[PDB]
RNA sequence: GCGGGGGGAACCUGGGGAACUGAAACAUCUCAGUACCCAGAGGAGAGGAAAGAGAAAUCGACUCCCUGAGUAGCGGCGAG
RNA sequence: GUGUUGGCUCUUGGUCGCGCCUGCGUAGGAUAGGUGGGAGCCUGUGAACCCCCGCCUCCGGGUGGGGGGGAGGCGCCGGU
RNA sequence: GGGCCUGACUGCGAGGCCUGCAAGCCGAGCAGGGGCGAAAGCCGGGCCUAGUGAACCGGUGGUCCCGUGUGGAAGGGCCA
């Protein structure tokens, strides 16, 4: 609840990863990166609430 | 029981008890109405929605084939070679950031505005603060930007008729001359069915095409079963 | 016996109880109440013959009270 | 002019129906439908020819024994 | 809530179906409620000239009717 | 202190720290897959030793394994 508040990644349709993360400083902004199972490695993206 | 219209004649042709469907209406359209020049029929509607948290507002167009000439102006933002081809294509205002920068001046005759990734950026943020909420603004999944400045513009000219719910959940547009052969009324009022039917956003819960129907400027009003 | 029905039986048992819900919505069963109980209709009549009754119980009742009306 | 009723060690059907102890506490749960109050038919009642089983185009009343797994499973899925 | 626990009745509310009637921050001949068709429309007023009468108000005005008659008016056009 | 960037990657690990239980903890190197240099190579979160919690129960994003004759499905098995 605290400016700890927890998210993780999913990517384009093809997949979703996980994590935790935060709320503090530069809040929502949630692209990110990662690689899912998709393909081989794939951008992935993160966001996912 | 005696009414306000010389339409009285044509409203007999109208009753009323019906809704029944696309087709026949090309034809009893057709019929009702050919008063000063030859009637100007279109077609008109509302579905269950809630344009004001606008996860729903609609708008874009499908392509009912078919010559034309006249409505909903744009304005064609790009450079040479796209000035070129949607120029030519069908359009009504053509030029680029410097069309832009008139506008900014004191210069707007286009209700739509369909740039290419090319003054795209001078379109929106340059005239961004003057197209506003008018309308007049170029967004990337509004038919109004992107490279096919000639092949949008162009069906402006062919043949375009595009999509906009109003502030209660209606829209309008031509689907079908007066004169026109009936059969072809039909297809287009089709053409439309679906790509509106298409816009149809998620954000529906129920009866979804509530009225939908057929009526001409000055003449006859009655609704059309789609399905049929 | 005195109170069973007239048409038929309908005089006896009952356990039952309860605690709490909350299943296919969120969770278990918040369970409890071993509780016991009773379980009954009602009393009502008509006329042979010039002086009658019924006595009897609820529908069997209303049925039946039909039926001898047939006589 | 009939019948019952009144019994009866245990077995028996239904009627109504409990704490312990366990769960090393204990409120779901547990002992259990067990103990006990009852009503009643017997010499034994009980059940007893399928709106059954079970999925093979299969069986064929009901009852009791061995087996079916203590698996299939029921559950503060814990004692059990 | 519902079951025996039947009769007549005064009535008042929400809802959807159709009908009517409404919309004045401001430049706006003007109280434009939108968004569509979109330069034409109409003569059972032979007319916007005049007459009263029905109705809703933020002076105005909008709207619906009865009449009175002698090619007329307005939407266009423009314009805000 | 500056530049560029996500491995604070999935599949995983041989072999050890400690510990009776479960824990918790250390990790070369093989694979897919990228990122910092041109590269000799570092990167499977931070400079490290505390920011932690079984099991049940149930949720959601899968999956597309199971379905109590068969098609589906309530429901449900493993993943995250």
């Amino acid at each position: 609840r605290i400016k700890l508040l927890l998210e993780c990644t999913e990517c384009k349709r093809r997949n979703y990863a996980t994590e935790k993360n935060k709320r503090n400083t530069p809040n929502k902004l949630e692209l990110r990166k990662y690689c899912p199972w998709c393909r081989k490695h794939t951008v992935h993206r993160e966001v996912k609430i | 029981p005696k009414h306000g219209k010389r339409y009285r004649a044509l409203l007999e042709k109208v009753d009323p008890n019906k809704i029944y469907t696309i087709d026949e209406a090309a034809h009893l359209v057709k019929e009702l109405a050919t008063a000063k020049f030859d009637e100007t029929v279109e077609v008109h509607a509302k579905l269950g929605i809630d344009p004001r948290r606008s996860d729903q507002n609609v708008r874009g167009t499908v392509s009912l084939p078919h010559g034309l000439g006249k409505q909903v102006r744009v304005l064609a933002i790009a450079k040479g070679e796209k000035i070129k081809e949607a120029e030519e294509a069908g359009a009504d205002y053509v030029g680029g950031e410097e069309i832009i920068q008139k506008i900014l001046d004191g210069w707007m005759d286009f209700d739509a505005v369909v740039a290419t990734p090319d003054v795209m950026g001078a379109v929106g943020s340059k005239l961004g603060r003057i197209l506003g909420p008018r309308g007049l603004l170029p967004n990337p999944k509004a038919g109004t930007v992107g490279f096919n400045i000639g092949e949008i513009i162009r069906e402006i000219k062919a043949g375009r008729i595009e999509f906009r719910n109003d502030k209660t959940g209606a829209i309008h547009a031509p689907v079908g001359k007066a004169s026109f052969p009936p059969e072809k009324l039909a297809d287009n009022i089709r053409a439309f069915i679906r790509a509106l039917e298409a816009h149809k956003p998620e954000g529906a819960k129920g009866t979804f095409l509530r009225s939908v129907y057929v009526t001409t400027t000055m003449g006859p009003s009655v609704r059309i079963n789609p399905h049929s | 016996m005195k109170e069973g029905i007239h048409p038929k039986l309908v005089p006896a048992r009952i356990i039952c109880g309860c605690g709490n819900v909350i299943e296919t919505y969120s969770t278990k069963p918040e369970i409890y109440v071993e509780v016991c109980s009773k379980c009954h209709p009602f009393y009502t009549g008509q006329q042979r013959f010039v002086d009658t009754e019924g006595r009897v119980e609820r529908f069997q009742r209303r049925y039946g009270d039909s039926y001898r009306k047939g006589r």
